[PDB]
């Protein structure tokens, strides 16, 4: 469930409330508005199979249901610090956050580490998924601050430019066409050569390309991999060493 | 915190930025100039390095404190630093090098020696506790060789003496408008320059009154030449710096400013609303 503006209905519990003339707060929204969008959002959730079992009488055995809720809030001047902006980040289990000046940038989509956060945890996500990108969050946030006082002085170290040869590299690698979603497989392969270091001696104007190349070489050849990787998230040895082939033989008999 | 003050930080701040706006556009003028008048002083070093090529490397090559090699025992550095500040981390940087290298030396034994041009040098080695036997200071954006002549003939006098054996400048090139690097370069005992050629079996000069006391003028015109080559450039280096510097920091005073207006207009809005809810809220 999306629901598009959560702020746009605050603005509408105001004008409900303060026609009937009850005595406003901070920034002038009743201190119900906690209220309203806690017991809104907290109805989205996951059931065990004896919930469902009760609530269906019996006629669903074992499966659990769950409902998803991506709440969108309007935040003036990025301002994260301000009330209804605090009080959903302190109903929902993490948030995404994302900077006009990242899409200013032509990075898009505009996700700022660092302030997004997903508080589930690694337990959503699927075994090769959770393997192939570990840390990759703190690395760019990382790459981030490091660029920020890179810009400022001249202090060189040969560990700081290959951090940020690829940090801009992640970066580069990162953005996407709207309405283009990509599935496990190509998300897995595009982590993989990220991380294992292929991306070396490849230009950042020629990183899309390289992906472009990449994820058509593999759609001709090597298949059944993808269809086994988008059938079970599974990351073994022997995936590993599949996917070890393809980049080497991709990097070195391929061009892009 | 109170919009009020927090309008005058904003005021105060704006007023900062465009001076060192002002500041950014004077340094380059200021680099020009001396820039022109670095290329001037070359012509004087130059001619006077082919004379001393013609003699040093003639045939009658006479053997000269200046021009022999010999173990180094003590070691001296000519240094030059600024006397005003905001040109970043110029100074802070040859210093680094310059104690990089005289660590080295004094390592094998031997014993360091400076001389200083700019007063930054002499705080700074006056607070590491280096052997200073001469300065000269407050030069400003007007450097003259009449002054450079004390703390040379002081390092020269401890060098034709023996006391020293290599004599170092310590300097910033202005190798670019955009670019500039510290560096330390011999300058005596004079240095194995190719300065080839065999033309000067046309013209010999006719020493008067004697060769080898022209010579040794020679040198030592040159050692002066370098010495103030060395510190034109390094003023040139500054002005760059100087320039570079106050971009960053008009840059940073405005990415300042728009901080501190979205502070000044939340608290505008806040403030607002609380009178108005005491004033509604207080009637009745």
């Amino acid at each position: 469930i999306i629901y598009d503006d959560l702020s746009k209905q605050a603005v509408a519990y105001r004008q409900i409330s303060l026609l009937l003339r009850r005595p406003p707060g901070r920034e002038a929204f009743p201190g119900d508005v906690f209220y309203l969008h806690s017991r809104l959002l907290e109805r989205a959730a996951r059931v065990n199979a004896e919930y469902v079992e009760a609530f269906t009488k019996g006629e669903v055995k074992g499966k659990t249901g769950s409902l998803t809720a991506l709440p969108i809030i309007e935040t003036q001047a990025g301002d994260v610090s301000a009330f209804v902006p605090t009080n959903v980040i302190s109903i929902t289990d993490g948030q995404i956050f994302l900077e006009t000046n990242l899409f200013n940038a032509g990075i898009r989509p505009a996700v700022n580490p660092g302030i997004s956060v997903s508080r589930v945890g690694g337990a959503a996500q699927t075994k090769i998924m959770k393997k192939l990108s570990g840390g990759i969050r703190t690395a760019l946030a990382q790459y981030r601050e490091l660029a920020a006082f890179s810009q400022a002085a001249s202090d060189l170290d040969d560990a700081t430019r290959k951090q940020l040869d690829h940090g801009q590299k992640v970066t580069e690698l990162l953005k996407q066409k709207q309405y283009a979603p990509m599935s496990v497989a190509q998300q897995s392969l595009v982590l993989f050569a990220a991380e294992r270091g292929y991306l070396a001696d490849v230009e950042l104007s020629k990183i899309g390309s390289f992906e472009a190349a990449l994820l058509a070489y593999v759609d001709r050849d090597h298949a059944p991999l993808m269809q086994e990787i988008n059938q079970t998230g599974g990351y073994n040895d022997e995936i590993e060493g599949k996917l070890k082939g393809i980049l080497d033989s991709f990097k070195a008999t391929q061009s892009w | 915190a109170g919009a009020k003050d927090i309008r005058s930080k904003i005021a105060s701040v704006q007023n900062t930025q465009k001076i060192t706006k002002a500041m950014e556009m004077v340094a380059a003028s200021k680099m020009r100039k001396s820039q022109d008048r670095m290329a001037a002083s070359r012509p004087y070093a130059e001619t006077m390095r082919k004379v001393i090529g013609h003699l040093a490397h003639g045939n009658l090559e006479y053997k000269h404190p200046y021009l022999e090699d010999r173990d180094v025992k003590r070691v001296g550095y000519l240094v030059v630093s600024t006397d005003r500040g905001l040109a970043g981390g110029l100074n802070i940087n040859l210093f680094k090098k310059l104690l990089a290298e005289m660590k080295t030396w004094t390592d094998k034994g031997v014993q360091a020696d400076l001389a200083m041009i700019g007063s930054k040098g002499v705080s700074f080695f006056n607070s590491v506790g280096g052997n200073v036997v001469a300065q000269v200071t407050g030069m400003g954006d007007n450097p003259s060789l009449s002054e450079l002549i004390g703390p040379v003939k002081v390092m020269l006098q401890a060098y034709d003496e023996g006391r020293l054996d290599k004599l170092y400048i310590v300097s910033n090139k202005f190798i670019n408008t955009m670019s500039q690097v510290p560096t330390i370069s011999q300058l005596l005992p004079l240095p194995a320059s190719d300065d080839d050629d065999l033309k000067h079996k046309s013209w010999d000069y006719l020493y008067e009154p004697d060769p080898k006391a022209l010579l040794d003028t020679l040198l030592r015109r040159y050692v002066e030449s370098q010495v103030y080559q060395g510190v034109v450039e390094n003023l040139a280096s500054e002005q760059a710096a100087r320039m570079v510097a106050m971009k960053a920091a008009t840059d940073n005073g405005g990415s300042l400013i728009k901080e501190l207006q979205l502070v000044y207009n939340k608290a505008r809005q806040a403030s607002i609303t609380q009178e108005l809810t005491e004033i509604v809220s207080g009637a009745a």
